[PDB]
């Protein structure tokens, strides 16, 4: 059956796939896609999770980090009563509905911890309060958190790692305000993009893509974003797993922030598989 | 200008010159990497290119992997920044090499970009993901390439051997393997190939760290906003059955 | 006429006063600190029903009700049966004499549900330096045995008909014989509410007096009106109600009257809240 | 001097005048409130005091309950100040009142309070409750009680009329009943009577409010660090039951 099954998807004209894609997901969902790799044991031979604490990681160097409000993005596309088009000031009751939809296949015991993290108890019927906090929840589960469990579990076994957080706006940028740094608006600081004389970029942000170019090329010829020898600057320090050291990519030189979202990942790397594997 | 001709192991190459503010880079763009995944091929991993007789034409990208296409916010910059330029075709399997304009003479890193957007949508020639800037102002070689994406490239019938999975993945890889054998005719050294990618392209990468036969292809890795591990990026071979069974039935098999 | 229960009793009451009592600590369940042995009981007669239940479905307009906390609520229990801890030294705790501490101070009370409490309640950038360690263990058993549950009792009331004013006692005695890191320990607004400071004899300074004046006047102004603040007296700082929405409490220190809002809101939704589900659904 | 002699509802008594920086004050201390809970009436609510001949003496605080006594940090004033200043007694029911120097000729609010002890511990006689300066200061009348505590006060073997639990609260409640009917004589108005109490009292003070027979005698409540709902104050009747038992088999009671 299996092969029978296979030749008839042969057959279809390839828009109609496309147009039923969204359809096969399990349970309404954002920051969710139906074809994504399989852990199927060829390409991966087990889970991520597994793969990266007992891997092989001595010898290796790494660049990781993410922007400043990852989950924006994401909501405008199944949050109830989000769009880019007005400011997003939910309810309560419309928070608590997102809330199912960002974290979705959860118990809800598990979404009552969640809401009892991201929730404010002095003003928890605040719509601005909520609205960041749902962005929080969806950018710490989907994007911080994860990336934060690769870059400590990669340095404990000896891989050189540098981590930063990207939180500068473009000033060409078109989504509304309250999405702040959106997911994917660093990319076209890293490629040089303000050179292009067609685009509106500022004088300033010339300057910024150049020193981030810098950082990235760097990098790649020594494993090590740092200018050589070159002091004139703060240093950009090496991601520890016990200091959890970063820097702030801005339009101000490297601030050395430490702990990258400590509080949020602890519940999110730690606290909620517990809670699920025992619920 | 005679820098605008190269023959890589599969057969000779047409270039293009491309401006930059601050000087000239020399780009080959749409470069075949695979014969093209169609027909009998859909859902099979990919096959190395036969080679070829006559020049390529590498002035132009080629079509963007077949993909959804955004329909949210119509004609909004933020929503179209993401879609498709170029026409959707299976036949997609090519990549895309930018070299400083004179030449390296010495071997120079390879930075190597594979683009994001949640595994169904994407492409190499979005504008910004273009390497003139980069590749004039720190004199790096770039690649970047196309992949399968959607049911394309990640529908999977765990153990047949008609639908694999993560023939999207072998793509990118089959891509390296390319950068392994000819980027040394861009003055790019095989010996040192940084991986960079974000959002599921990021999460490609750190794949890449963690399947052996892709580690010999390159040395260093940078993940922006997205690793391999997270909530999204994979699934258990009984959901991907329940999930590319189901879009069987939707569409009428069985 | 036996009966059992009836030879019990007949019995423990021909042994002397004193047998019983030095037996007292030994019918404890568990090692714990912050539980005592023999406390009110549920059965139907004295309390109709469990005390959170008599509050959930109370009725309570026409009262009010005037609550209050000390600064540091855990900190003298922790001496008496926390691994690590001592009037004498410092009490800069392990991280392993933490969790251990945590298993005490919550007894009775599952593993994952102490996970939670060590979630909520360690820094996860500093997980092992003592001193933080000793002051998240005296929130831990202040929190969860005073605050918190005076905190619920309070917004309930307010939210059902009740007129609520809180306090949060944040003055340390300058006679205090305490440690300095137990800060405001339970029970030491009492010298100052009986206006100790005005005895001779006891050596406290001269603003401290004042302040016992001062604070015995919203003690009797309430028992007089029900209402702690001064009815003629509009130019002098308020002391809002508390009410479950706003939870606005003043500060009673040496300073003049400081609105605070909110009594360790995210703490006490883990407690009041969050808690009660986990242990109810594993 | 005149002053100093009161007769309430079951005799008459001999109060002490006590100095204060601001003025004197009227002091009656030790009162008997209940016949006392000895031989066959431990673990049994309290039955009221019957009246008696000639005057009671009551100059100077009456007996504290029986209870453990703190012996972590032997002769720290920090532990000793909580500890008991008479000696032990079950025959320990009796409560004080403080009333200003000129008998206030208009009825005065009265404030009534309960000690707190984990309800193992305590005594109205502590010099931190001293009622002299509250009286001196704000010229309310000022009552507090003493109440069974530990196994005397709260074993309950629960559906038994031998050991039914709570008369330590029941303790209180007489108190309580004691001043509605006797508070006048010195000034008080018993219609305005304020309850506070700190720790186990304020918790006391909070069952008082979820105690109907008990709300008839108070109309505003002081809860200081402590409430009824806390983990500690209660405890089920299986539980009760359960330490009463394991208290009598470590006694030698079969
Ligand atoms: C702060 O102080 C506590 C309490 O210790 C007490 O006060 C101190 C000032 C000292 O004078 C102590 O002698 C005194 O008892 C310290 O914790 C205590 O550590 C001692 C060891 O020094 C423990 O004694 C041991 O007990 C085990 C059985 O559990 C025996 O096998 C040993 O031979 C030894 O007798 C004691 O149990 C422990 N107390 C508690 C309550 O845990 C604490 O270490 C100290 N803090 C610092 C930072 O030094
Ligand atoms: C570069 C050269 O000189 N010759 C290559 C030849 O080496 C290459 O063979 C492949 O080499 C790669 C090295 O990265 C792996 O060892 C390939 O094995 C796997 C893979 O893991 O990529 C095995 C895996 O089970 C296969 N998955 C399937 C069948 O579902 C994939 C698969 O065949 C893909 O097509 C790989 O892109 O291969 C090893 O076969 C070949 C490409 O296969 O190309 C020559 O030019
Ligand atoms: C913000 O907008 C969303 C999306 O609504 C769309 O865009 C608006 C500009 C408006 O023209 C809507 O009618 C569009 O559908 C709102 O979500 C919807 O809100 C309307 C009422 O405002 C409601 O009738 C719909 O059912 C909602 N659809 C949902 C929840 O899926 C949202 O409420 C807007 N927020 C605010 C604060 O106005
Ligand atoms: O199984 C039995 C377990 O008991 C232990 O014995 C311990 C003996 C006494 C322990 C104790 C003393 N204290 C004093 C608390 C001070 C207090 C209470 C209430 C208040 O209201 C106030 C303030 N104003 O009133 N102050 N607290 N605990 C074993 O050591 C252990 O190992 C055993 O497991
Ligand atoms: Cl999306
Ligand atoms: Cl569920
Ligand atoms: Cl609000
Ligand atoms: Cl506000
Ligand atoms: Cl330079
Ligand atoms: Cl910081
Ligand atoms: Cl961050
Ligand atoms: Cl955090
Ligand atoms: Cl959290
Ligand atoms: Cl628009
Ligand atoms: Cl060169
Ligand atoms: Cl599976
Ligand atoms: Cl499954
Ligand atoms: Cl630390
Ligand atoms: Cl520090
Ligand atoms: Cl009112
Ligand atoms: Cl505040
Ligand atoms: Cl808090
Ligand atoms: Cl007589
Ligand atoms: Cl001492
Ligand atoms: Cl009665
Ligand atoms: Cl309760
Ligand atoms: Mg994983
Ligand atoms: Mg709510
Ligand atoms: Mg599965
Ligand atoms: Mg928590």
């Amino acid at each position: 059956n299996d092969t029978e099954l296979v030749a008839c998807l042969r057959t279809r004209p390839a828009q109609v796939l496309v147009n039923h894609e969204w359809h096969v997901l399990p349970q309404e969902s954002v920051f969710r896609f139906s074809f994504v790799p399989v852990v199927d044991g060829d390409f991966l031979s087990d889970t991520p999770e597994a793969l990266i604490n007992a891997g092989d990681f001595h010898g290796l160097q790494v660049l990781v980090g993410v922007v400043k409000d990852e989950g924006s993005y994401f909501l405008v596309y199944g949050a109830p009563g989000f769009s880019k088009d007005n400011e997003s000031l939910i309810s309560r009751a419309e928070f608590l509905a997102g809330v199912r939809v960002g974290v979705p296949q959860v118990s809800d015991l598990a979404a009552e911890a969640v809401v009892l993290h991201y929730t404010d108890w002095l003003h928890p019927e605040d719509p601005a309060r909520l609205r960041e906090a749902l962005s929080d929840v969806v950018g710490d589960h989907n994007v911080v958190c994860p990336v934060a469990q690769l870059a400590g579990r990669l340095a404990a076994q000896g891989a050189r790692v540098y981590a930063y957080v990207f939180e500068h706006r473009a000033s060409t940028l078109s989504w509304p305000l309250w999405m702040g740094v959106p997911h994917g608006y660093e990319i076209e600081f890293i490629f040089g993009i303000p050179l292009d004389p067609s685009r509106n970029y500022t004088a300033e942000e010339k300057i910024f893509a150049q020193r981030l170019m810098r950082y990235w090329a760097n990098f790649a010829r020594t494993g090590d974003p740092n200018e050589p020898r070159d002091p004139k600057a703060p240093q950009w320090p090496p991601y520890t797993a016990g200091a959890q050291q970063y820097v702030s990519l801005d339009l101000r030189p490297l601030e050395v922030r430490r702990g990258l979202r400590a509080q949020a990942c602890a519940f999110w790397n730690r606290f909620l598989p517990k809670l699920l594997s025992a619920t | 200008d005679a820098e605008l001709l190269v023959t890589v192991r599969g057969g000779r190459l047409r270039g293009i010159r491309l401006k930059t503010p601050g000087g000239p880079v020399s780009a080959f763009l749409g470069i075949p990497f695979a014969e093209p995944p169609m027909g009998p091929r859909r859902f099979l991993p990919p096959e190395p290119k036969q080679p070829w007789s006559g020049v390529v034409d590498a002035t132009t990208f080629q079509s963007v992997c077949y993909q959804y296409v955004d329909t949210l916010y119509p004609g909004f910059e933020g929503t179209e920044m993401w879609n498709p330029n170029r026409e959707l075709s299976e036949d997609c399997l090519y990549l895309n090499v930018w070299t400083p304009y004179p030449r390296p003479t010495s071997p120079t890193p390879v930075l190597v970009w594979i683009y994001g957007g949640g595994f169904y949508s994407g492409a190499s020639s979005l504008d910004v993901y273009d390497g003139r800037f980069l590749v004039q102002a720190e004199r790096t070689v770039l690649v970047s390439m196309n992949y399968r994406v959607g049911a394309f490239g990640f529908l999977a019938l765990p153990g047949s051997r008609e639908a694999p999975g993560n023939v999207g993945l072998l793509d990118q890889r089959l891509a390296l393997q390319w950068v392994q054998e000819n980027v040394a005719a861009f003055g790019g050294d095989p010996t040192s190939v940084t991986l960079f990618g974000e959002s599921a392209g990021a999460a490609s990468v750190g794949m890449h760290l963690l399947s052996p036969p892709s580690r010999g292809l390159f040395h260093r890795a940078v993940l922006q906003s997205g690793a391999p591990n997270g909530p999204w990026a994979t699934v258990g071979m009984g959901e991907a059955r329940r999930r590319a069974t189901q879009l069987a039935h939707l569409v009428g098999c069985p």
